[PDB]
């Protein structure tokens, strides 16, 4: 039977093995390192200096005074001798490149930055000391408990004691003391077991948390490192119909509406680097999107080669796991009331089961209400003629990106009016049009954007045409899906970027095409500037030159960064987003300022991204340097392609080697591996996700991110390439196909995957398994 | 003889060459590491404008000068220099000296014939440190104000584009001061004004032209927590780390949890990325939640004050004792012999064993005499305990002040302790030390610092009878 003092006595005796083991370990590692001392390598066979005698003496000449020393004192022997020496002068054959800070890496598209810490000093120092000691002592707590063997003095019971103590208020949280006492519970056992745990805790803090010191740690500090306590204090969490909803919640929470990845550059970062994905959850989760898919369905081929239910539909088939009933439920809900596609075939290939089997477990949906309250058209925008009229530049702020705040696209149930809380009509100073991701249909809603109306066998969708181009008026590029006359479907596809004959016809998609003009880093013609950007090919006035890409950051991160560094481009002034190209960007970060520029930036809306495009305002000959007038864009928040002949030295962007007039211009493919790795690890860091979802999420994300999709026009093609290149991999493990099956499920729920590709993937997966059957 | 520490033998002062009348400094010294074993050792001392190259020859005369200056090179450009390293011509095997400074270019000098071998261009700011790889003498690493490390190759296949690798990304965010190679030549440490120490894993480099250098975005270990100030010097000691920061007056011996140079070299996609912006340490190597590094020992280095860019050097050689050397900012040169720690702990063990195995009747006897444990046992027979005490343990049974003196120099039981220098040699006049360098066979130790002064220390001399 113990006291706090007899316990503090025994912890004192047990604690003196800590320095002993330390000395043992340091001595061991020192002895080990000495033994494996490295032999000096690459010795020459001969003393290369052997032939050289002292050089002491119109040659440049320099002095050296030598002193000699002896005795333990180091006292001299005299004032010392002086000698003069000839000096060999060697000039260098090359100039340094212009000044720069950081390695400048290229990125194809803007990336979303996290907020960084700005790194009282004494509290920082003291916490580090305490942390280092907590790690020293943690390995000892359980061997010592074992050795003392005081009833109720177990690691778990000391964790329970801590959670019940008055410091559970300043340290802990709703759900923090909840799920602590979920894994552990409250009961500490006998009345004497609770007394022991509390006397122990106090003896520990008396022995090791001596407030006189810097090397000091509370028991609480050590218990917090426990692998079962630590997850409770880690804020990296990703989160009949309620069956499906919960099955797809990973995909409806993480999957991006713009680019279809689950870790991408879209969405919002909060002050604590919690991220709201731009996902189905920002527009109401699964249900509003799905109840609408059905409502469109009610208001309206060949067999699978896996023993089609269409022909068969005995016994002798294995029992069904609940994992694989769910798999058929959620493919049944999100295919819904289809005519051209049924679950059985596709479930049949997701699970290794015959198509007739899933039909006799299937054979063995909430009602959908049909209303269209007819709204009067706004006088400033006809969506059927796709045209704006009269005072339109005053009624809306759809084109004034600087004044616009971002909102979740509307997902209400009625008309898009202030009365129903529609953000589009009413959140801003004025109405903005509803976009691709709003659940209205430009059929219900007069505010819906319908694309432009241009068609021309020549060039169209130009900066000024008889009827203007509504997309150009709204300062946006054309939508590959809405703008069906201009050729946007083919010209915004990056696979046609260098089809020069395609792009000589049909002109407002330069950012999505992704082809910049040929340009080249060099030393700027301007005194007091370092680097500049030089055109490498002739650019005609009006042509798009390049995009300003970089890290997207918020106002306060921008401030933190201007401090930390002792050039932050404004993208959205009122929302407070800036593009920072100090490290990540492209060659447009090197364009210099001139009041009389030859290019000009414009903020463009591009399929629910905002982006900075540079356009020529004069003819620019190859070799000319590019300037634009900075203006307010940079606030203080606090025919082979050839190196042109130019007066100024030019550089490879990476090697900083100097380019020679007329050799081939270096076009280096963009290195994105380091960027995939960050996104792979951001998914891995979620505590909310099982290993089997992580594995598939990370495999899809690695594929789809390299494609930078901005538009659902191109998803079905890349979705097909994924199932082809990965079908061998998807039928290997049963976890993988079921995860696949949820992705497909939530893409169907958004009507974003045509079912002509779902029946096609059913083929590739049945085939893939037929070749696995070896 | 093996226990001998150095003593001052020669000092010289090189004429002021950054004139404003006496602020000139020697910033680097390095002995040539590629001479056949036993050749007379040669070293280069780098001032702001000159490379002083001197041969050291042991003497029998206490008053002879062992030092002969065989070559003297001036950088005729506008640069001020502060970093050097050695390499070799890949075709001829002649010594090359690499010199680097504030214009951002590495000059490579053919020093036996007073010509420029070539220039390495590409850094966007001043270079503060150079290091040759122990595994390949044609591979040099440079640490720059521009935040990056560049890896250069003098091998013939890379003459048209010699930067084979840039260590960039967001590992460092201010000027780097220190770069160091592991012995295997694939692990590189970097440190600077941002207080971050980084460990990078270099790829194998193709033995053919590279139009661009490999770029590495993520170090495999990274921490700003080992020090609380700017880090100005870093080095491997085998697999262990030695490092130093301004205002701390220590050299920290520490290790990375789970790092062994006997495991396979991780690739670049094994690196840890910064998914958590509040974590100040991340590591690929981590084997309840453990430390990612652990402090081992702290060599006490008093009176550096606010001076930074002061560098230490360990002598680490098969079959000789490891010696850490460092000169502070008040004119003192400190030495530690790392093999005294084991012999002291071994001595204190035999002492405490025998003070219980004989109830205190223990006579302690010096080694380094003609007297064995066997001869000394004969003098009192099996009645008494005889324990052999290292000759270099000098008193200040044993006194309390003697035990505290010995514990201060040799006890490795406190990772936040301060291990006193084993020898502490005073320097005449005001002297801030910048760099230390050892001869191949370790009989010479050269310390260069301000006033363009070099202090030359010897041990194992041949002097006799003035
Ligand atoms: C961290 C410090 C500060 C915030 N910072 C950040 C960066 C990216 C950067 C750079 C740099 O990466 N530039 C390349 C470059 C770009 C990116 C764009 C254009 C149009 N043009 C360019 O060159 C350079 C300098 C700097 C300092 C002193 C200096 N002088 C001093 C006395 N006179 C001689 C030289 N010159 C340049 C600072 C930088
Ligand atoms: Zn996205
Ligand atoms: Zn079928
Ligand atoms: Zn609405
Ligand atoms: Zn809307
Ligand atoms: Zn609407
Ligand atoms: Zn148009
Ligand atoms: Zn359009
Ligand atoms: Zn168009």
């Amino acid at each position: 039977e113990w006291t706090v003092d007899k316990i503090a006595s025994a912890l004192s005796v047990l604690a003196e093995e800590v320095p002993q083991n330390h000395s043992r370990l340091v001595n061991f590692l020192l002895e080990e390192t000495e033994k494996r001392a490295p032999q000096p390598r690459h010795l020459s066979k001969t003393d290369p200096f052997a032939h050289m005698k002292s050089k002491a003496i119109g040659v440049p000449t320099m002095d050296v005074k030598f002193k000699q020393h002896s005795g333990e004192y180091g006292k001299s022997r005299n004032s010392g001798r002086r000698f003069q020496y000839p000096v060999v002068c060697i000039k260098p054959d090359r100039e340094p490149v212009p000044i720069y800070y950081f390695h400048h890496a290229e990125i194809r598209k803007n990336i979303l930055a996290l907020n960084s810490q700005l790194n009282p000093r004494s509290q920082k120092i003291a916490k580090r000391a305490q942390a280092e000691y907590a790690a020293t002592l943690a390995p000892y707590l359980e061997p010592w408990l074992r050795k003392l063997n005081i009833e109720g003095c177990t690691k778990s019971n000391l964790i329970r004691f801590m959670a019940s103590q008055p410091e559970s208020d300043d340290s802990m949280t709703p759900q923090q003391k909840s799920n602590l006492l979920d894994t552990y519970s409250d009961d500490m056992g006998s009345p004497q077991a609770v007394r022991n745990a509390s006397m122990f805790t106090e003896a520990w803090d008396r022995v090791f948390n001596d407030q006189s010191k810097l090397r000091r740690v509370a028991l609480r500090d050590i218990l917090m490192l426990d692998k079962n306590v630590e997850p409770i204090f880690d804020n990296k969490r990703a989160k009949l119909m309620q069956k499906v909803i919960d099955a797809l919640g990973s995909y409806t929470t993480l999957g991006c509406l713009i680019c279809f990845s689950h870790d991408c550059e879209h969405g919002e970062i909060e002050r604590d680097n919690q991220k709201r994905c731009f996902s189905l959850e920002e527009i109401g989760g699964l249900m509003p999107s799905l109840r609408r898919k059905w409502a469109a369905q009610i208001e309206q081929h060949p067999p699978c080669r896996n023993e089609c239910y269409r022909i068969h539909g005995n016994q002798q088939v294995p029992p069904w796991s609940e994992n694989e009933v769910g798999t058929l439920e959620w493919m049944f809900a999100t295919i819904g009331y289809s005519q051209t596609l049924r679950p059985e075939c596709f479930v049949g290939a997701i699970l290794g089961r015959p198509c007739w089997d899933v039909h006799r477990k299937l054979q063995e949906l909430p009602p959908v209400e049909p209303t269209i309250p007819k709204q009067k058209s706004l006088p400033w925008y006809d969506r059927r003629k796709k045209q704006l009229m009269s005072d339109w530049a005053d009624a809306t702020i759809t084109h004034e990106h600087a004044v616009r705040e971002l909102f979740a696209p509307c997902h209400h149930d009625g008309p898009c009016t202030a009365a129903n809380g529609c953000p589009c009509a009413s959140a801003g100073t004025h109405p903005v049009l509803c976009e691709r991701f709003c659940l209205c249909t430009a059929e219900e809603c007069p505010l819906k954007f319908t694309g432009c109306a241009c068609h021309s066998s020549g060039k169209t969708c130009l900066q000024r045409q008889g009827r203007p181009c509504i997309c150009v008026q709204l300062n946006r590029e054309c939508d590959p899906t809405l703008c069906k006359g201009c050729g946007a479907r083919e010209r915004a596809d990056p696979e046609n970027a260098y089809d020069e004959v395609l792009h000589s016809t049909g002109q407002n998609v330069a950012l999505q095409r992704g082809a910049a003009k040929a340009v080249v880093l060099g030393k700027s013609q301007l005194e007091a500037c370092g680097y500049g950007l030089f055109a490498a090919e002739d650019i005609e006035e009006g042509e798009f030159v390049i995009e300003y890409t970089g890290e997207l950051i918020s106002h306060d991160e921008g401030v933190r960064r201007e401090h930390r560094r002792g050039f932050l481009f404004t993208l959205l002034e009122q929302e407070g987003i800036w593009v920072d190209a100090a490290i990540y960007g492209n060659l447009s970060r090197y364009i210099n300022h001139a009041t009389d520029g030859n290019i000009m930036p414009k903020i463009m809306y591009v399929n629910h991204e905002w982006r900075i495009k540079f356009t020529a305002i004069k003819d620019i000959k190859a070799g000319e340097e590019l300037f634009f007038n900075y203006g307010d864009n940079f606030p203080n928040l606090t025919r082979p392609l050839l190196v042109p002949k130019t007066t100024q030295p030019l550089f490879d962007p990476l090697s900083k080697v100097q380019l020679l007039p007329g050799q081939p211009l270096p076009q280096h493919p963009i290195d994105d591996s380091w960027l995939l790795l960050k996104h792979r690890d951001n998914l891995q860091d979620f505590i909310d996700l099982r290993p089997e979802e992580k594995e598939f999420l990370q495999e899809w994300d690695a594929f789809i991110l390299r494609r930078h999709i901005s538009s659902e026009q191109y998803l079905p093609r890349y979705f097909l390439r994924f199932v082809r290149e990965k079908a061998d991999w998807l039928v290997s493990k049963r976890s993988r196909g079921e995860e696949f099956s949820k992705l497909v499920a939530t893409l169907l729920a958004r009507r974003v995957l045509p079912e002509r590709v779902v029946i096609e993937a059913t083929q590739v997966l049945n085939d893939a398994r037929g070749r696995l059957r070896e | 003889a093996e226990w001998e520490l150095p003593r001052l033998r020669t000092s010289f002062i090189f004429q002021d060459d950054y004139k404003s009348q006496d602020l000139a400094e020697f910033f680097d010294v390095k002995f040539y590491p590629y001479s056949p074993p036993g050749a007379p050792p040669v070293f280069a001392a780098t001032s702001k404008k000159h490379a002083v190259i001197c041969r050291l020859t042991q003497t029998t005369d206490k008053d002879a000068n062992p030092c002969e200056i065989i070559q003297l090179i001036r950088d005729d450009g506008n640069e001020a220099n502060c970093a050097s390293c050695w390499s070799k011509d890949p075709i001829t095997d002649q010594p090359l000296l690499c010199i680097a400074g504030n214009e951002g270019n590495v000059k490579v000098y053919n020093v036996t014939e007073g010509k420029l071998y070539r220039t390495l261009v590409g850094h966007g700011g001043g270079i503060n440190d150079l290091a040759t790889s122990p595994a390949n003498p044609y591979i040099i690493a440079s640490a720059s104000d521009d935040t990056t490390i560049r890896i250069w190759s003098l091998a013939p296949e890379h003459e048209k584009q010699p930067c084979v690798c840039i260590l960039g990304g967001e590992g460092h965010s201010y000027d780097l001061l220190s770069v160091a190679f592991h012995d295997n030549g694939r692990y590189v440490l970097s440190a600077g004004h941002d207080q971050v120490i980084n460990l990078w894993a270099l790829p194998e480099f193709p033995n053919e032209h590279m139009e661009i250098p490999i770029v590495i975005y993520y170090p495999h270990f990274s921490s700003s927590e080992i020090h609380n100030n700017l880090v100005d010097c870093v080095a491997f000691y085998g697999d262990l780390i030695l490092s130093r920061a301004c205002h701390e007056d220590t050299i920290v011996l520490w290790r990375i949890e789970g790092f062994s140079s006997d495991d396979p070299i991780p690739g670049p996609l094994d690196a840890p990325t910064p998914t958590d912006m509040t974590k100040q340490t991340r590591s690929y190597f981590t084997p309840s939640r453990p430390a990612m590094f652990t402090r081992l020992a702290q060599f006490h280095t008093p009176d550096c004050g606010v001076q930074f860019f002061m560098r230490f050097r360990m002598y680490h050689v098969p079959g000789k004792h490891p010696i850490l050397a460092f000169a502070n900012a008040k004119s003192k040169t400190f030495f530690w012999d790392l093999a005294r720690f084991g012999e002291y702990a071994r001595f204190m063990a035999d002492l405490k064993e025998a003070q219980q195995s004989y109830n205190g009747r223990v006579v302690v006897v010096d080694q380094g005499q003609g007297i064995s444990l066997a001869q000394a046992q004969q003098v009192h027979g099996p009645g008494v305990g005889v324990v052999m005490k290292p000759a270099w343990l000098v008193p200040k049974g044993f006194s309390r002040e003697t035990l505290q003196a010995w514990a201060d120099m040799y006890d490795l039981s406190n990772p936040v302790g301060l291990i006193k220098a084993h020898r502490s040699l005073a320097i005449d006049g005001a002297f801030v030390g910048r760099q230390v360098g050892w001869s191949p066979e370790g009989e010479w130790c050269v310390v260069v610092g301000n006033g363009n002064r070099a202090l030359i220390y010897q041990r194992w001399g041949k002097e006799r009878g003035l």
